[PDB]
C-alpha cells in the first residue's frame, strides 16, 4: 500500500526524474539493474523475483533524453513501455504541446498510468515533474493534469515545476507558456512546488562554492528536495507527514497552493567540518532569504503556513526550541489568521549522499515548504513580461496556427490577474 | 502614382487568381505516391 | 525521426553543400566510401537525420544535388566525399541559366524542376517523420537564385507544414561578382519573404573579413568560406543530431526567433575562430566565446549590429559546459547592451547547449541573430536595383525570356515593405 | 505435376524463349548439356513443370520451337543452352511469312500447324497433369503474330479448360520496325481477345526506356530486353516452381485479375532493376521493391498507368520477406492512390510471396497490373490501322492469299469494342 506515481514531462522533468531515481536507488539499496542484493514499496513494484521497477513514467515529444535514458546506466530499471516518446518536439510552444502534438500521445500515457495505478492498492497520489518554460512541460503537463483530474478526481496531485527566473531564462517565448500552464494548474493541481534555476545557481555558488555548476547539480538538489518530501512516507519517524496531511496543513485556500521549498544544510565537504550543524541553526538557515530556491524576497512577503520536514538525528524538543526562536524573530512575520503555522515532521533516517555529488554528508537535514506571499512578486514580474510582450502581439501566430486563439490568451491573463488579487487580499491584516 | 499602385493591386489579384485556378486543377487528382504505413494509434478503454 | 532533406542549387550552393556533407560525415564518422568508422555510438544514434541506411552497413546522404550545368555536378562528384551521394539525386540540365533569373524560374529551370520535385518527393516519402527541408543557393546567379526559389515555392506548396531553411549567400556592393546581382537578388528575395520559414543571410564580405582579421589567413580561397558556412550549418542542427543539456530543434529556434512571420532573416556566426599563431595565447572558456559571438566582426552578413536593434538571438553551444555561467554571460550581454536589444521583448537571447563538440575543439558556439540591422543589406540591393530599373538596364533579357516589368516593380515593392517593417520594429 | 508446355513462334518469340530457358535452367541448376548440377534439393521436386526426364539423369525442356524461317532455329540451336532442346521439337518450313499475317495464318502457316499440333499433342499427352500453355511471339511479323494466333486457336479447341498464357511484344509508335505493323497487330489482337486467358503486353519502347533510365545501360541489345522479359516470365511461375508463404499458380492470377473475360491484357514489370554503379547505394527492402514496381517508368508497356485506373494488380514477391511488410505496403499503395484504383473493386492487389529468389538477388518482385491504360496502347494501333485502311494501303498483299476486307473490318471493330469497354470500366 501507500504508493505514489512519478510523472516526468519535458526535458527538465525527465532529467530531474533521472536524478530522483538515482537518489532513490541509492536510498533503498536497489542497483541500477533493478536487483537488490519493505519500505521500498512506495516507489518500486517488485516483479517476479529480485526485480524492482519504479512506479514512474517518462514522457517527451522528442526522443533525445528518453533514448539517453534507454541507453544509460539505468536502462534495465525501466521497462520500455514506461518511457513514452513522441516524434516531433513541442518546440517551446504551448499550442503544440497541448493541441497538435499532445493529442496523439495522451491516450497511451494515460493507459500506462492506468496500468501502473491499478497495480498498487494504496495510491496516495501523483508526482508530476515538469517546467513552465518548455512547450511540452507546459502544454502536455496541463493536458495530462486535466485528464488526471477528470479521471482520478480526489487523488492528490503534487507537481514540481521550474519557474522562470526574473533575469536568468533561456527561452524568448517563455512568459506565454508560463502564463498558459498556470491558467490550468490553478484548478487541476493540489500543491505546486516552485523552483527557480537562478536561485539554485546562487545557492550552488555561495553555499557549495561551485564556480561552474550545470543542470546535474540542479537536478540533484531537486531530487534531494523530493526525497525529503517522500521520506516521511518511505520510512518511519517520530512525526509522520502524509501527502493528505501535507496538503491540509499547507494549503489554506483552494487557489493558494504554491509553496516555496528550502533545503538545509546544503554545504560542501570542507565547510562541513567547521560547522556544528545543530537543529536550531539549520532551522534558522531555512528562513534565510538567501537559501530559498525561488528568487524572491520573503522579507517583503508574509508567511501563511510552513511545513518543516526533518530527517536524521532529530528529537522534537530542539525542533520546538527552534520554532519558538523563529516566532520571536520580528523579521519573519506570519498572517494573523494563522496563530499556529508550523507543520512538523521528524524522520529518523538521515539523507544519503549520491557518489560524485557536491553535497556533504550531514547528520540532520531540513526541507521547509512555506506557503507565503513572496511569490506574488514572482507572479507580478512574470505578468509584466507577459503584458509587455503581448502588447505587440509578438509570437502570437506561432500559437494561433496550432488550434489556439487570442481570447484564451486574454483569459489566462485575467486569471493570473485574479491570482495576484487573491494573494494580495489574503495577505492583508484584519 | 495612384494608377501605378492600382495596377499593382490588379496584377497581384490576377496572379493570385491564376495560381488558385492551377491549384484547383491540380487538387482534383493527386499524384501517385508511395511510402510507409504510419500505423493508426490503438484505442484504449476510457 | 526529424530527418532533414538537403538540396543544393547552383555552383555556390553545390560547393557549400559538398563541404557541409564532408564536415558532417567527419562529425558522424563516415568515410569517403560511405561506411561507418566512428568510435562513439552517439555518432549513429541520430544517423537517420541526414543519412539513409543503404544495404551493406553504410550510409548515403539525404541530399539532392541540383544545377543547370553538368560541370558543377562533375566537380562535386569527382572531389573528396563526392562518391557518397546517390547518383540519381544528381539532377542537371545542359543549357544553364546564364545569370538569368528568368531562365532559372520560368523556362529552363521550370522545364527541369519536375525531376527535382520527383526526387525530393521520393526522398521525403522514404524517410520516417520529416520535419523540413534545407536549401543552399546563391542570389546573384540565375540557377541558384531563380531555380532554388522555384523549388522552395513547390516544396512549400507540397509541404506547407514543414520548416524551410535557406543558407543563402546574398550579393554585396563591394565584392560584386556579376553585373545583374541586384536583379537576381530582388527577384529571389520576393518569394523568400513568404515561402521560407527562416533564411540565413550570408555574404562574401563578412566571410572574407573573417578570413582576413580573425583567421589571419593570407590567401583564403572559396574552400575556407565554404568550411565556415558548413560549420554554421552543422552547429544549427547539432541539437537534432546529438543529445545535450538543453535541446533545440529547428522549429524551436523558428518559434523563438520569428516574432512575426516576415522577419526570419538572420546573421549567422561561429565561435571560436582563432588564427594558428594566436591559438596558444587564448583561453578556453565560455565568456570569451560569448564575446567572440556578440561582436560585430564575427557576423557573417555585412551588417553591423551596432547600427540596429536585436530582436531575437540564438546561441547553440556545443561541448561539456556549465549552464550557470552561460546564463550569467547572456544576462550580462543583455544588461550592458540594453540599447542594442529590442525593448518590448524581455529575454532577447535563446540559449541551447549540446554536449558533443565539433571535431578538434572541446567547445564551440553558433550565433544566429535576428536584428533590424539586416534592413541595410536590403537597402543597398534595393538602391542598386532602382538605379538599374529607372533606365531599363539589362531588362531585355528577362523580358524576352517571358517576364514583365511589373514583376520587377512588385518585387521591389515587397522588399521596400519588408525594409519599412524592419525599420518600424527597430524604433 | 502442373506441367507447362512452352511454344515459341517467330524470331522474336524464339529469341525471348531461348533467353527464358537460359534463365530457367539457371534457376533450376541445369547445365548447358541438360544435366542437373544444382546444390539445393528445392530445384528438383518441381522440375517437371518445364522439363522432361530423359535417360541418364538428363532434363529436356517442354518447349516447341516454331518458325517458318529455319535460320531462327539454327541460331537458337547454335547458341548457348541451345542443345538442351529436343531435336524434333524444332518445326520449320522453308519460305517465311514475309511480314504477312495472311501468309502466316492461311497459306504457309496451315501446312506447318499440323506438325506443330502433333508435337504439342505428344508433349501434352506425355505430361502428367497439364495446367496450361505458354506462347512467346510478337505482333509485328507474320510468323509470330499470325501463326501464333492460329496456334492459340487450335490449342483452344483442343484444350479449352487449360489456361492460355501468352507473352506478346506489341508494336510501338516510337520503336516501329516494319511497315505493316498495324495490320498484323490488329489481326492478332482480334484473336488474342477471345482465345487467351492472360496476355502480357510487352513492347520494345518500354524495354528500351528501362535500359536507358533505370538500368543506365549504354548500348542495350536485344539480349538485355529478352533478359527482362525472361525475368518477368520466370516471376509469373516462381510459385509453381518453388514453395512459398503464399502460393499462386497461373490460374489463381487469372481468376484474381480477370473480372470480365475480355480484360486479360496485363502490364508486366520487374523489381529491383538497378544500374551497376547505383545498386551499391540502394537499400534493398520490401518498400523499395514496392516503390520501384509501382513506378510508371518501370512498366513494360508504352502506356502511363497514371492516365488510367488499375482494375487489378499482382505482386508475385520472391525471397525471404515478412508478410506484414508486404501486405502493409500494398495497403498503403491502395490508400494513398485511391484515385488510380477502381472503386467498385476493394482490395485491388493480389499478393503472392515465394521464398526462392532469383540468382544473385535476395528478394525480387514481378509487377503484373490489369490497368485501363491498355486502351491508349490499342488506340494507337487502331488509328494507324484506320489510316492505312481508308486508302486500301498494302491490302493487295493480304487479299492476294485469301483474306478479304470484311476480316479487317471485323478486326478493327473488335479492337474498338475492347477499347470502348476498357473506357467504360475506367469510368
Ligand atoms: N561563399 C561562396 N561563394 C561562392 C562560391 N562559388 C561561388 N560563389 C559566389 O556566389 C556568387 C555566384 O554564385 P554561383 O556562381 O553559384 C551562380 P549559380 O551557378 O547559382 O547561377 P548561374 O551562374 O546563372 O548558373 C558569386 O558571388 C560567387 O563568387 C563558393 O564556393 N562559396
Ligand atoms: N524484345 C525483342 N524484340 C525483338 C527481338 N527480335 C526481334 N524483335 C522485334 O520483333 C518485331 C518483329 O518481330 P520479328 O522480327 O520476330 C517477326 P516474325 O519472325 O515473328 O515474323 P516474320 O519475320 O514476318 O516471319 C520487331 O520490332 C523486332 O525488333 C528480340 O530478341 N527481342
Ligand atoms: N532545474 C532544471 N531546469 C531545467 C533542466 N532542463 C531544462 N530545464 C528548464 O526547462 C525549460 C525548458 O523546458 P525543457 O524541459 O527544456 O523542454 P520541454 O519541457 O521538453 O518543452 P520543449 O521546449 O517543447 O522541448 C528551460 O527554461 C530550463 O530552465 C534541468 O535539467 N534542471
Ligand atoms: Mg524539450
Ligand atoms: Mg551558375
Ligand atoms: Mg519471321
Amino acid at each position: 500500500m501507500r504508493e505514489c506515481i512519478s510523472i516526468h514531462v519535458g526535458q527538465a522533468g525527465v532529467q530531474i526524474g533521472n536524478a530522483c531515481w538515482e537518489l532513490y536507488c541509492l536510498e533503498h539499496g536497489i542497483q541500477p539493474d533493478g536487483q537488490m542484493p519493505d519500505s521500498f514499496n512506495t516507489f518500486f513494484s517488485e516483479t517476479g523475483a529480485g526485480k524492482h521497477v519504479p512506479r514512474a513514467v517518462f514522457v517527451d515529444l522528442e526522443p533525445t533524453v528518453i533514448d539517453e535514458v534507454r541507453t544509460g546506466t539505468y536502462r534495465q530499471l525501466f521497462h520500455p513501455e514506461q518511457l513514452i516518446t513522441g516524434k516531433e518536439d513541442a518546440a517551446n510552444n504551448y499550442a503544440r504541446g497541448h493541441y497538435t502534438i499532445g493529442k496523439e500521445i495522451i491516450d497511451l500515457v494515460l493507459d500506462r498510468i492506468r496500468k501502473l495505478a491499478d497495480q498498487c492498492t494504496g495510491l496516495q497520489g501523483f508526482l508530476v515533474f515538469h517546467s513552465f518554460g518548455g512547450g511540452t512541460g507546459s502544454g502536455f503537463t496541463s493536458l495530462l493534469m486535466e485528464r488526471l483530474s477528470v479521471d482520478y478526481g480526489k487523488k492528490s496531485k503534487l507537481e514540481f515545476s521550474i519557474y522562470p527566473a526574473p533575469q536568468v531564462s533561456t527561452a524568448v517565448v517563455e512568459p506565454y507558456n508560463s502564463i498558459l500552464t498556470t491558467h490550468t494548474t490553478l484548478e487541476h493541481s493540489d500543491c505546486a512546488f516552485m523552483v527557480d534555476n537562478e536561485a539554485i545557481y546562487d545557492i550552488c555558488r555561495r553555499n557549495l562554492d561551485i564556480e561552474r555548476p550545470t543542470y546535474t547539480n540542479l537536478n540533484r538538489l531537486i531530487s534531494q528536495i523530493v526525497s525529503s518530501i517522500t521520506a516521511s512516507l518511505r520510512f518511519d519517524g517520530a512525526l509522520n507527514v502524509d501527502l493528505t496531511e501535507f496538503q491540509t496543513n499547507l494549503v489554506p485556500y483552494p487557489r493558494i497552493h504554491f509553496p516555496l521549498a528550502t533545503y538545509a544544510p546544503v554545504i560542501s565537504a570542507e565547510k562541513a567540518y567547521h560547522e556544528q550543524l545543530s537543529v536550531a541553526e539549520i532551522t534558522n538557515a531555512c528562513f534565510e532569504p538567501a537559501n530559498q530556491m525561488v528568487k524572491c524576497d520573503p522579507r517583503h512577503g508574509k508567511y501563511m503556513a510552513c511545513c518543516l520536514l526533518y530527517r536524521g538525528d532529530v528529537v522534537p524538543k530542539d525542533v520546538n526550541a527552534a520554532i519558538a526562536t523563529i516566532k520571536t524573530k520580528r523579521s519573519i512575520q506570519f498572517v494573523d489568521w494563522c496563530p499556529t503555522g508550523f507543520k512538523v515532521g521528524i524522520n529518523y533516517q538521515p539523507p544519503t549522499v549520491v557518489p560524485g555529488g557536491d553535497l556533504a554528508k550531514v547528520q540532520r537535514a531540513v526541507c521547509m515548504l512555506s506557503n507565503t506571499t513572496a511569490i506574488a512578486e514572482a507572479w507580478a514580474r512574470l505578468d509584466h513580461k507577459f503584458d509587455l510582450m503581448y502588447a505587440k502581439r509578438a509570437f502570437v501566430h506561432w500559437y494561433v496556427g496550432e488550434g489556439m486563439e487570442e481570447g484564451e490568451f486574454s483569459e489566462a491573463r485575467e486569471d493570473m490577474a485574479a491570482l495576484e488579487k487573491d494573494y494580495e487580499e489574503v495577505g492583508v491584516d484584519s | 502614382g495612384d494608377q501605378r499602385k492600382q495596377m499593382l493591386q490588379k496584377y497581384k489579384e490576377e496572379k493570385q487568381l491564376q495560381k488558385l485556378k492551377e491549384q484547383r486543377e491540380k487538387a482534383k487528382r493527386g499524384i501517385f505516391k508511395v511510402g510507409r504505413y504510419r500505423p493508426d494509434m490503438p484505442c484504449f478503454l476510457l | 525521426m526529424r530527418e532533414i532533406v538537403h538540396i543544393q542549387a547552383g555552383q555556390c550552393g553545390n560547393q557549400i553543400g559538398a563541404k557541409f556533407w564532408e564536415v558532417i560525415s567527419d562529425e558522424h564518422g563516415i568515410d569517403p566510401t560511405g561506411s561507418y568508422h566512428g568510435d562513439s555510438d552517439l555518432q549513429l544514434e541520430r544517423i537517420n537525420v541526414y543519412y539513409n541506411e543503404a544495404a551493406g552497413n553504410k550510409y548515403v546522404p539525404r541530399a539532392i544535388l541540383v544545377d543547370l550545368e553538368p560541370g558543377t555536378m562533375d566537380s562535386v562528384r569527382s572531389g573528396p566525399f563526392g562518391q557518397i551521394f546517390r547518383p540519381d539525386n544528381f539532377v542537371f540540365g545542359q543549357s544553364g541559366a546564364g545569370n538569368n533569373w528568368a531562365k532559372g524560374h520560368y523556362t529552363e529551370g521550370a522545364e527541369l524542376v519536375d525531376s527535382v520535385l520527383d526526387v525530393v518527393r521520393k526522398e521525403s516519402e522514404s524517410c520516417d517523420c520529416l520535419q523540413g527541408f534545407q536549401l543552399t543557393h546563391s542570389l546573384g546567379g540565375g540557377t541558384g537564385s531563380g531555380m532554388g526559389t522555384l523549388l522552395i515555392s513547390k516544396i512549400r506548396e507540397e509541404y506547407p507544414d514543414r520548416i524551410m531553411n535557406t543558407f543563402s549567400v546574398v550579393p554585396s556592393p563591394k565584392v560584386s561578382d556579376t553585373v545583374v546581382e541586384p536583379y537576381n537578388a530582388t527577384l529571389s528575395v520576393h518569394q523568400l519573404v513568404e515561402n521560407t520559414d527562416e533564411t540565413y543571410c550570408i555574404d562574401n564580405e563578412a566571410l572574407y573579413d573573417i578570413c582576413f582579421r580573425t583567421l589571419k589567413l593570407t590567401t583564403p580561397t572559396y574552400g575556407d568560406l565554404n568550411h565556415l558556412v558548413s560549420a554554421t550549418m552543422s552547429g544549427v542542427t547539432t541539437c537534432l543530431r546529438f543529445p545535450g543539456q538543453l535541446n533545440a530543434d529547428l522549429r524551436k529556434l523558428a518559434v523563438n526567433m520569428v516574432p512575426f512571420p516576415r522577419l526570419h532573416f538572420f546573421m549567422p556566426g561561429f565561435a571560436p575562430l582563432t588564427s594558428r599563431g594566436s591559438q596558444q595565447y587564448r583561453a578556453l572558456t565560455v565568456p570569451e566565446l560569448t564575446q567572440q559571438m556578440f561582436d560585430a566582426k564575427n557576423m557573417m552578413a555585412a551588417c553591423d549590429p551596432r547600427h540596429g536593434r536585436y530582436l531575437t538571438v540564438a546561441a547553440v553551444f556545443r561541448g561539456r559546459m556549465s549552464m550557470k555561467e552561460v546564463d550569467e554571460q547572456m544576462l550580462n550581454v543583455q544588461n550592458k547592451n540594453s540599447s542594442y536589444f529590442v525593448e518590448w521583448i524581455p529575454n532577447n537571447v535563446k540559449t541551447a547547449v549540446c554536449d558533443i563538440p565539433p571535431r578538434g575543439l572541446k567547445m564551440s558556439a553558433t550565433f544566429i541573430g535576428n536584428s533590424t540591422a539586416i534592413q541595410e543589406l536590403f537597402k543597398r540591393i534595393s538602391e542598386q536595383f532602382t538605379a538599374m530599373f529607372r533606365r531599363k538596364a539589362f531588362l531585355h533579357w528577362y523580358t524576352g525570356e517571358g517576364m514583365d516589368e511589373m514583376e520587377f516593380t512588385e518585387a521591389e515593392s515587397n522588399m521596400n515593405d519588408l525594409v519599412s517593417e524592419y525599420q518600424q520594429y527597430q524604433d
